[PDB]
């Protein structure tokens, strides 16, 4: 089943986990007033490389999926693993959790690969 | 044993193609200040060690008549002079009647005149009186009307006056591509401009063009390799311009044998028209001097060429222009701001069968010009203090051959041009745009697990 | 030996295919008139990422070369191994296989990185 | 401890290779006189997908840190590993080493993965 771009934004996080590659796939796409697009898809490839950019810092690099070395703080909206991944939309949880968004990405891009690519480093070497 | 495909990214692989090209025109020039000459104000600084990279065992296509870089060069040259046009001071109220008369001097009844000198009135500083001044206007600049004349613009356009900060002087100026692009040059002694080139080199930025507007006689061009070359997109089409490209350059000096004064009129508030006031020394006519010896050596050296393509055994016999605008029958090239038109029915007088001093060529001047065949423009050359004299190279020739021949075995050549395209033909020929896709899959014996 | 920036050109595609980082390195390069340079360096840079995004949802991702699960059609110009690298340039190859290129950019993005990745995805929870 | 945006600027190099992250973050940052801060963003755009270009056509792709097969020359002032990492700094290095970046990144971007990539090439066929 293909429900197309933003197809399952009113289906639980475990289903829409499954159309990850649909909405990735049509975010980036390929005299006055012709100006007006040039501005808006510099916008775009800026807001695309800004998100890769997030996406590569962290321990990810490989999109779409990427697992982490990060405890989950139960005061990010203590909920369990069957009541967030089939009773919850990703726009109800991004609701949520709006507070700790920018404090999670500082415990990604700071705590894991400047300390995790260091300690490789100390294990490359021997 | 079965293959598998393999994605390489940086293959020698382009297409030909057309895209946007920006300047380029060293750093010496930059010093040439004077408020921005020509065009170089915000132009990228040449490169000071360009590479040129001989692309061995290549052989590539070339077409001078269906380049893009001509068309491009063409318009950017258009835009250059509106926008050097745009903030100049328009002489709108000039077109009043002119009570003109002979200039001071002493018959013949031959002289025709040339000269008038023109008395008017002119709007001052202030909003209310205004003033009964005279300037000095070459014939082909007025025209009477029923002595009362007038501008010889007045019921085809507006006229603008050419600013005296900047300059009319071609200087040298390189057309770089950007990225994911390259400009190809054949490197041939012997390329006649189209179709395969045996010896093609890879380049980012042309070398120094500078962009001489002229008519049927190519100037400051650059010369061809061993054997005078002649170029025609189709020779049995006598519709087709014919470029010649010539090996030895032939030395040309004109002059401007009239000294002139300038008059700085005030036509306020700020506006201030620079007329011609009066000539000191001997009413003398502009000329151009041609070696006849040099000329000689050149007419029989391209006639040789000639008769490589139109028969062994033919006569060429050269005549001048059939007739036209002043444009077109006359050499027509800026000097030192002014504006000649030459006579060249004394360098294309001839008739050449199977087997010591100058021609002085009578040049006229035009200060209200409409080049490009422009319409809704007139620019009104400022006069030029002191006698102007130039030393240029005749390096090319715009040729035209009569049609509805069939009977006889002469062919007879007069000078042409019109189509300012031509001139930029004449150095574009032996350049051209490509793009790179740097990606190309090819199969190898190559997977994973 | 360094021909340079297309220095390769007319040679074979097995000599062409040791100039692969000398291509690519030049074909990014770090009032009017000046936005002549400004729409022509953003439609320079829109087909540098249009060619990454092609590169990236293949089966490649690592630049200049990579392997493809894909068996080559005879029908696409049916040549011999050492007919291609010792005997055509690419070029001469890319003008013959101009017909296919699109049917088989489309059995590359498709077929292989949607059915290789969810493979992944299913090898990778046990 | 966090010293900022060019925190270690004094520090030594190996001192200041705890502050990579930091510098890297902020480095892409997310009618006239309005196109002056677009033709800067672009710029600024422009020298980050160098940068990246660089990174990528190397050994590395993995940003931040990075081993590569190359010896060191001792031509390119021969120094020690702690009179380096712990008694230079940063700026005082690149002035030093201005001489031989290109040559280096000559022998980074060709000798590498251009030859590695095809070996693994021959290695993963079998
Ligand atoms: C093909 O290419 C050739 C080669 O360049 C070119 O020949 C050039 O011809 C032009 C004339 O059209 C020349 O440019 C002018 O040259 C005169 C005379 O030069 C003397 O002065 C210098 C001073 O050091 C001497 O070194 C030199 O050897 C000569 O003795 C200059 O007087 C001109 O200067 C004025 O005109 C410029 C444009 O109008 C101004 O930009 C410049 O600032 C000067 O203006 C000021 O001085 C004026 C002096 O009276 C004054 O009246 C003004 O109001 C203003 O204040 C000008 O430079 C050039 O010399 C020739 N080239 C060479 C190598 O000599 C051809 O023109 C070209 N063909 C075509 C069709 O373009
Ligand atoms: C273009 O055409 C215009 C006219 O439209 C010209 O400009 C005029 O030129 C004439 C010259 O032919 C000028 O006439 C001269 O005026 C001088 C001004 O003197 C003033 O002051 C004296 C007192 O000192 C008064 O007596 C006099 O009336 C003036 O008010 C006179 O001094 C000149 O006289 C001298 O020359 C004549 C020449 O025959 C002698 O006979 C005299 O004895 C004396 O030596 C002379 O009369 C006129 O003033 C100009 N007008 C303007 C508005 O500038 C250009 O000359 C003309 N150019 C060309 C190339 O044809
Ligand atoms: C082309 O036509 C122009 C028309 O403008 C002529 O330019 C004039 O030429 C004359 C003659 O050379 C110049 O007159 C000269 O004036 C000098 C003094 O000028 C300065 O001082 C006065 C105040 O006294 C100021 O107003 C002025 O602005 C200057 O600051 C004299 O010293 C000259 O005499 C010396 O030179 C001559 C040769 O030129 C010698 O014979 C003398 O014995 C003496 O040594 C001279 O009288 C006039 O200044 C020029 N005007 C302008 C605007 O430049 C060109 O001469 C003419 N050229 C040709 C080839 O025909
Ligand atoms: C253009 O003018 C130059 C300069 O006067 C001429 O060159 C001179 O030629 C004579 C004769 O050969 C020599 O004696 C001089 O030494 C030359 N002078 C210079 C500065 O070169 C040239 O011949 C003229 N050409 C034409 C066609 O009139
Ligand atoms: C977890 O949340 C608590 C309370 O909101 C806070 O004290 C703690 O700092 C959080 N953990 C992290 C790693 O930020
Ligand atoms: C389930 O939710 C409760 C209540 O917030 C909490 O005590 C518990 O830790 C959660 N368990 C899991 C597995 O998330
Ligand atoms: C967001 O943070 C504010 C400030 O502490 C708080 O009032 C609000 O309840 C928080 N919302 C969520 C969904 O955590
Ligand atoms: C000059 O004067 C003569 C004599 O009156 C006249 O015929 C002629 O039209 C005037 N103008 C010119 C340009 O010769
Ligand atoms: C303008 O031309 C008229 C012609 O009718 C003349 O009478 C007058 O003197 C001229 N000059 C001035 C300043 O009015
Ligand atoms: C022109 O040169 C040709 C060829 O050398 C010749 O026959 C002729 O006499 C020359 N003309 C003049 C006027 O010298
Ligand atoms: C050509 O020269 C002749 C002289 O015989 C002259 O009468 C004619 O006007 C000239 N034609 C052109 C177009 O120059
Ligand atoms: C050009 O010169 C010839 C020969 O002197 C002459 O017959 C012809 O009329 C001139 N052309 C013009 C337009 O003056
Ligand atoms: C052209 O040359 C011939 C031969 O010298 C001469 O008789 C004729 O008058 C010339 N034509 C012109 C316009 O000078
Ligand atoms: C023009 O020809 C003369 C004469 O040989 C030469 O000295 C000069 O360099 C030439 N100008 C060029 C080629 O731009
Ligand atoms: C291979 O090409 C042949 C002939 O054009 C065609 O019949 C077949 O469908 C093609 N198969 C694939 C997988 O492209
Ligand atoms: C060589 O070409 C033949 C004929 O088309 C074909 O049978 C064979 O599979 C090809 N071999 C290789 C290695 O490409
Ligand atoms: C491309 O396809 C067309 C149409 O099927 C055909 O005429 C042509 O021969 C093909 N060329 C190549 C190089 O495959
Ligand atoms: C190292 O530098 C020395 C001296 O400059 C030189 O002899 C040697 O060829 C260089 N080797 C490399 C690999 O750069
Ligand atoms: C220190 O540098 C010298 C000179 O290049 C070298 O002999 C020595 O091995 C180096 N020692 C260390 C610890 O790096
Ligand atoms: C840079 O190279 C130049 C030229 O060989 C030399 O003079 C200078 O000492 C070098 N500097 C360094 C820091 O190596």
């Amino acid at each position: 089943v293909f429900l197309g771009f933003l197809g399952a934004a009113g289906s639980t996080m475990g289903a829409a986990s499954m159309t990850l590659t649909v909405q990735a796939r049509n975010l980036l796409s390929g005299t006055v007033w012709g100006i007006k697009q040039l501005q808006a898809r510099v916008l775009a490839v800026e807001r695309y490389l800004r998100d890769q950019q997030l996406l590569g810092i962290w321990g990810c690099s490989g999109k779409l999926i990427c697992c982490t070395n990060v405890p989950w703080n139960s005061s990010w909206s203590n909920r369990n693993l069957s009541e967030i991944w089939d009773n919850m939309t990703w726009l109800q949880w991004d609701k949520e959790i709006s507070n700790y968004t920018q404090i999670i990405y500082g415990l990604l891009e700071e705590s894991q690969n400047q300390q995790e690519k260091n300690e490789q480093d100390l294990l490359a070497l021997d | 044993e079965n293959l598998w495909v393999t994605v390489y990214y940086g293959v020698p692989v382009w297409k030909d193609a057309e895209t946007t090209l920006f300047c380029a025109s060293d750093a010496k020039a930059y010093e040439t200040e004077k408020h921005n000459v020509w065009a170089t104000c915000a132009c990228v600084p040449t490169d000071p060690n360009p590479q040129e990279i001989h692309l061995e065992n290549v052989t590539e296509e070339f077409n001078m008549w269906k380049n893009n870089m001509v068309e491009q060069m063409h318009t950017d040259i258009i835009s250059l002079w509106d926008q050097s046009l745009k903030p100049c001071v328009k002489l709108t109220p000039l077109c009043v009647t002119l009570q003109c008369t002979n200039v001071t001097n002493n018959i013949t009844d031959d002289m025709r005149g040339e000269l008038k000198n023109c008395s008017f009135n002119m709007t001052t500083e202030l909003r209310d009186k205004k003033q009964k001044v005279y300037s000095l206007f070459y014939r082909l600049d007025v025209v009477q009307i029923n002595k009362e004349y007038r501008l010889i613009n007045c019921n085809t356009s507006a006229i603008t006056q050419a600013c005296p900060k900047v300059s009319f002087e071609p200087i040298p100026i390189h057309y770089c591509a950007p990225a994911g692009f390259a400009i190809l040059k054949c490197k041939d002694k012997k390329f006649n401009g189209t179709g395969p080139c045996p010896s093609v080199s890879t380049v980012q930025c042309t070398h120094g063009i500078k962009p001489v507007v002229s008519t049927q006689l190519l100037l400051n061009g650059s010369l061809a390799e061993e054997e005078v070359m002649i170029r025609s997109e189709n020779i049995t089409n006598n519709a087709k311009n014919i470029l010649v490209q010539f090996n030895t350059p032939v030395q040309i000096n004109c002059t401007r044998p009239n000294n002139n004064t300038r008059k700085s009129i005030r036509i306020g508030p700020g506006q201030a028209f620079y007329a011609t006031g009066d000539i000191i020394g001997d009413i003398r006519q502009a000329h151009c001097n041609v070696s006849k010896a040099t000329w000689n050596e050149t007419l029989g050296k391209v006639v040789k060429q000639l008769r490589k393509h139109f028969g062994n055994n033919t006569i060429i016999r050269f005549a001048n222009s059939s007739g036209g605008d002043l444009e077109v029958t006359t050499h027509s090239f800026n000097c030192g701001g002014e504006f000649f038109y030459c006579n060249t029915s004394g360098l294309f007088n001839s008739t050449w069968i199977s087997n010591n001093d100058s021609i002085t060529l009578p040049c006229r001047i035009k200060q209200i010009i409409n080049m490009w065949q422009r319409i809704g423009q007139a620019m009104y050359a400022p006069p030029i203090q002191g006698v102007i004299r130039c030393v240029s190279n005749i390096t090319g020739l715009i040729l035209t051959r009569d049609g509805g021949a069939n009977n006889t075995s002469t062919e007879t050549f007069r000078p042409g041009g019109g189509d300012m395209r031509d001139n930029w033909r004449s150095e574009l020929y032996k350049y051209k745009v490509v793009k790179i896709e740097p990606l190309g899959v090819a199969p190898t014996r190559c997977k994973r697990r």
